[PDB]
């Protein structure tokens, strides 16, 4: 799930449209044959980029050619932790929909959920939880969802965790 | 031209936020009550640095501006941090473009670029700088400090820190008032009276490495040579400059506002006469930038190139004007690390120098065919903005109201950008004058974790940033001159994510903790450059009349375009447009 | 009017004494060879403000003398304490009267007179104070700070004091210079470059309410939210304003010396109209105060006056004016806690502003009969100085301790001043002193020995006592894109009486807490709420008027003789109106 | 005795060989000692003047002679690195193992400078290799601690 860093051309191309949300340039990139996989210099591949700004047609797109749906940065995060911590619901669920793995936990031990939970973002919590998250996963330090909810003084967060 | 005065200050290691809320802010809420000031704007960048440009209404004294603006900042620099006041603040009214450059070089190639900056820093700049007429001087490159290169292996293994060396530093490397014998009020009778010595500032890499750390259990010692290296370098090393293709250093001269172009070049040149009999052996003045004659190539890379991608476009540069224009071309000087807007890894600049008029003759062989020509050679030079030009359509500000916060207003910007690029028939180029945002490594320090284990957040944040970023410690003498001192970590230790686990803090207790143990990090977006306008936040956007269209008409399509922005978000013109 | 430069000063918490002897003196003593100088005076008040002022020579030019001024105040600001530093010191030229105030109003109600004051402070102010030929501007209101509200129950059954939540909030909202990965000078072949971000400044309630304090033994955590209530709330709660009755707040606009009144007023506008567009909903500009269609009315009451009597007498003006002028009166702006003596609890401005001059015929609706009429009117209201006027025959007297004797005797010495002058009504009226009375203070003697014994750092009982009683601005934050201050200070309810002293603890060097009462102890006695200055000694200023038909001259000649029968050591000067 | 004395002071401070020469023959005190202590022997070898050195000798010059704080013409040559005034003085009975108050030897100064031959001439003299200062420390450990590895060969 580490893609190697092939500053190649079409790949290169491909991870700057994604992150700019041009949804044209990028369906003519992976019709003439783009890395739907080309990763950074962290990492992050054009699913990754689309999941972080936000262009849900994009990542719609990129998991229709074949995208590695749980791709890891070189911290060990995955699309579905950067979609869950900015808010993207329908983000999450397309990612979800498509196999994202949503136990995922990057190198910090920091799971989507604790994510989405430390930003407060509700309906993704539900979601998560929904497909099978672990809501007792601990991260480096000890911490789960529920003990980020107390430490927050998130009172709707902590009563959907129950 | 209406006068503008800048305000430049910096913050070692500080990212583009960290300068803009503690310095910028604070002292743009502080340049109240001055005279005659038209606007404001800022930079904060990633280079650890802010310039606050105040202009002026046309007719304005710069004197009374420059003067009003400095006591305004002078009352604010106890808001701002230490750090920042240490470096020192400066304020300068002078035109924003060159006068000339002065270049040097060691024709025998018995010095390198580093050795030739330090030079031109440390036996030049200064009577170059207080010469009349000079309102700014640039040096391209850096003077000479102490650098102390930490081993994190080695201060680990002898449970020592970078608060450790820093203390030490403080305490070893001290000039001391030590009062005299026989001093007054004497006793009567006295026969004696004396200076009493002590400590003095260190004057040598030899002297800082026997700095005394710690004394072990069994008595052997632990000097700071045991857990760094140490050697002169820069101050920083984000300027590198060549002439020709040979290591260089030289002086960017910018000329004080209403002073006389030709009486101050002279009294530079005067400056110098007076100089070149002490060079040592080798070094020599060149001239390559003088203001037909002269133009510059600006070199604007996307923000987050290195300094390797941006030498290999200039190497690309300099080729073209060494070959393909070497009749018409005498000189190139390029500068890797500074551009048309200021300081950053991504831009370089290059002063072109032809050779004389008359040996140039036909229309091709003139600086307006030539600099066509160079910008046509260079507009296929991938991901790069290379032209050559030298020293209007229209210039927008793009406003924060609200609020918002940076990454709402980027939005805003991209919404009003593709709704230009929609209007190609009265609209060209229409286009953002900064950088974008970048990725940036975001470290959280767990304070339950570092309570738990008793390590100071005081002595982590210290360890972080000085290892990392480098700390200027304090002053020593090199050859008679007063220079800095800086602690950071050797290159090795500081280049990958994985490095931050090699660094460990010492916990009350006397146990070395790694960083891992108290934090965890992951990868963000950031801005490299922050910029505001009269005191908000701003993204300047640039562009022009599209073919057969007045600039009054595209100015007020752009206003009908930006009166669509999300609820919060104005607008101004400014420059040319005001 | 000579020109005036200002030099402006405050420091939180403190009483008129400490900042007379730490910041006015230190300042004062630097202010000589400055040319064209005529005089100087200052104020050192128990809100912990200093004012001094320095008047030139008429046609000296103003830039030179703020200039020549700022440049000797150079010279004391490393002296002064780090928290009047911090404040920000000014040195203005301004005209000494307001030129316009701006208004504030929310028409929805939706903002309280709090929130008003806080969006003009952090929207609107800084862009009217770099507007050209604006020499001061005043807000009436404060801006938002982040206020941390201590409860001295709570820190104790903790075994924390002050101390600990200052240096908490110092480490866990602070704002990290970290570098960078892959910065130069890199190994070469370095591809990774990134800064890295680490702590970076608080921005909300929430996250002020999560710094951690401690890590008990067993494990459970004491936060900042467990010790404090957090909220955002006033620099200061001093001024308070009303337009018509409604909340409100607004910035007093002063003339810069020798600018142009039409065109500033006029850039102020162009710079109100660039603003109005963003605002949120409900916010309205109302123009309460163009400089004749206006006055204003004084209400100074003694010292000691709390601000719910201040209120009440601006009740009386403001409801005189509401009822029996409502036909010639379209608003009144009036601000508790400011006025012509500046900042004080004991004092409040009206700013009144009339119908056209066509809808008040008759000379009895013109100003100077609607002003007698309600100076009249309010020449009734009990312990309280009110009166009306629009905007030369008095005479303007200093008295000058010129030998170390004191504030005590100096008083001494003007009250026997004032009495012979009462017995001379044929050449003097109403002499009497521009200043304020002495009032009880509260002194706490801390003991050196016991602190001593108990291990109780005298660093630590300062601060516990300043930061609870007084406020202690700590750092700064970003409140909605600005950077504004943090404040620690007690909850109010833990800081009204003389008892509450004892519910304050410190900690000991061995870990126990101690009681402010075990190493304390105080006494009533009385004391200045507000010192004055004149040339750098102190002094006390006499107002006062020739008698029916004497001139100004006779009447100065009688106050000399008067005066040349005062203690030793006790001298005078004029000022003012009476210095030429 | 002299107001001579005063004046040899200055002309062997300020290295006028002339104006030495002279106040001799006048019948100078050619040990006349400022307030600290130093004599005119002191003065040219800490200032380098090697024919004063030379001239004071021949007239009497005590070679031992010792200022304030211990410290001897020797001293004095060796830490500044004027090796002809070492040689001269040595050849004229100078006491190479002289300690001055602190327990500081010409070999210690000389160390610490590193002024090799100097060491090299005070070893051929006699210089205990391992005296120590009060502090404890040799010649040795000064070449350890500065770091002068070519110091710590010979030594």
């Amino acid at each position: 799930h580490h893609h190697h860093h092939h500053g190649s051309d079409l790949g290169k191309k491909l991870l700057e449209a994604a992150r700019a949300g041009r949804d044209d340039e990028v369906r003519i990139l992976m019709a003439n044959g783009a890395d739907v996989n080309a990763a950074d210099v962290v990492g992050w591949t054009p699913l990754h980029l689309a999941a972080y700004w936000g262009h849900l047609e994009i990542v719609e797109v990129l998991l229709k050619n074949g995208a590695d749906v749980n791709a890891y940065d070189t911290l060990g995060s995955t699309p579905l932790h950067l979609a869950a911590h900015f808010g993207h619901l329908e983000i999450v669920e397309v990612l979800l929909k498509n196999g994202a793995d949503v136990n995922a936990k990057d190198d910090n031990g920091i799971t989507p959920l604790h994510l989405a939970a430390n930003r407060g973002h509700l309906e993704i919590v539900e979601v998560l939880l929904k497909y099978g998250a672990d809501v007792n996963a601990q991260d480096k330090f000890g911490k789960t969802a529920f003990d980020i909810s107390i430490n927050n003084g998130n009172e709707d967060l902590a009563e959907i965790l129950q | 031209a209406p006068p503008a005065v800048t305000i430049s200050a910096s913050y070692p290691g500080a990212d583009a936020k960290t300068v803009q809320d503690t310095v910028t802010q604070v002292i743009e809420q502080n340049m109240n009550g001055i005279d005659n000031l038209m606007y404001m704007s800022s930079n904060s960048d990633s280079t650890g640095t802010v310039q606050i440009t105040l202009t002026f209404e046309s007719g304005t004294d710069a004197d009374i501006a420059q003067v009003q603006v400095q006591n305004k900042l002078q009352l604010a620099m106890p808001l701002l941090p230490q750090e920042v006041q240490q470096q020192g603040v400066s304020v300068e009214k002078s035109s924003s473009s060159f006068l000339m450059v002065v270049g040097v070089i060691n024709t025998d190639g018995t010095m390198t670029q580093e050795d030739i900056s330090d030079y031109v820093a440390a036996n030049m700049k200064d009577a170059i700088s207080r010469t009349s007429g000079v309102g700014d001087v640039q040096l391209f490159g850096s003077q000479y400090a102490m650098r102390i290169w930490m081993n994190p292996n080695e201060l680990n293994k002898f449970q020592l820190t970078p608060v450790d060396v820093i203390t030490a530093i403080k305490a070893q490397n001290a000039q001391v008032a030590a009062g005299q014998l026989g001093g007054t009020p004497p006793v009567k009778g006295q026969q004696l009276n004396a200076s009493i010595i002590a400590q003095t500032r260190l004057t040598s890499t030899e002297e800082f490495g026997k700095i005394l750390l710690k004394v072990n259990q069994d008595g052997s010692r632990v000097l700071l040579r045991d857990v760094a290296k140490i050697e002169l370098g820069g101050e920083n090393y984000d300027i590198i400059a060549e002439f020709n293709g040979q290591p260089a250093s030289g002086l960017g001269i910018k000329l004080a506002t209403g002073a006389n172009a030709l009486d101050t070049a002279a009294a530079i040149r005067a400056e110098l006469a007076k100089m070149e009999p002490f060079f040592p052996s080798g070094l020599k003045i060149v001239y390559p930038y003088d203001t037909q004659g002269v133009f510059m190539t600006m070199v604007q890379l996307p923000a987050g190139a290195t300094q390797e991608r941006t030498q290999k476009v200039l190497n690309e540069v300099t080729h073209y004007y060494l070959t393909k224009e070497k009749n018409n071309v005498e000189s190139v000087f390029a500068v890797n690390g500074f551009g048309f807007a200021g300081r950053g890894q991504n831009t370089g600049i290059a002063f072109v120098s032809l050779k004389d008029w008359a040996d140039r003759p036909g229309e091709e062989n003139k600086v307006e065919a030539i600099t066509m020509r160079a910008t046509r050679a260079f507009s296929q030079i991938k991901d790069a903005m290379v032209f050559a030009f030298n020293l209007t359509g229209f210039d927008f500000e793009l406003i924060d109201q609200a609020g918002l916060g940076h990454e709402k207003l980027t939005q805003a910007r991209n919404q009003l950008l593709a709704e230009a690029a929609k209007h190609p028939d009265m609209l060209t180029s229409v286009r953002p004058n900064g950088l974008e945002d970048t990725p940036q490594f975001k470290i959280d320090i767990d304070q339950e974790k570092a309570q738990a284990l008793g390590v100071s957040i005081n002595d982590i944040n210290t360890t972080l940033g000085a290892a990392w970023g480098g700390s200027y410690v304090n002053d020593f003498i090199d050859r008679g001159r007063v220079k800095k001192v800086y602690v950071m970590s050797e290159a090795k230790y500081r280049m990958l994510p994985d490095d931050i686990g090699d660094w460990y803090v010492r916990a009350a207790d006397g146990q070395m903790v790694p960083f891992s143990a108290f934090s965890s990090s992951r990868w963000e977006y950031g801005s490299p450059r922050l910029e505001r306008y009269n005191g908000l936040p701003s993204m300047e956007i640039l562009g022009q009349a599209a073919p057969g269209k007045s600039t009054g008409e595209a100015m007020e399509l752009m206003e009908q375009l930006a009166s669509k922005l999300p609820t919060g978000v104005g607008y101004d013109w400014t420059g040319m447009s005001y």
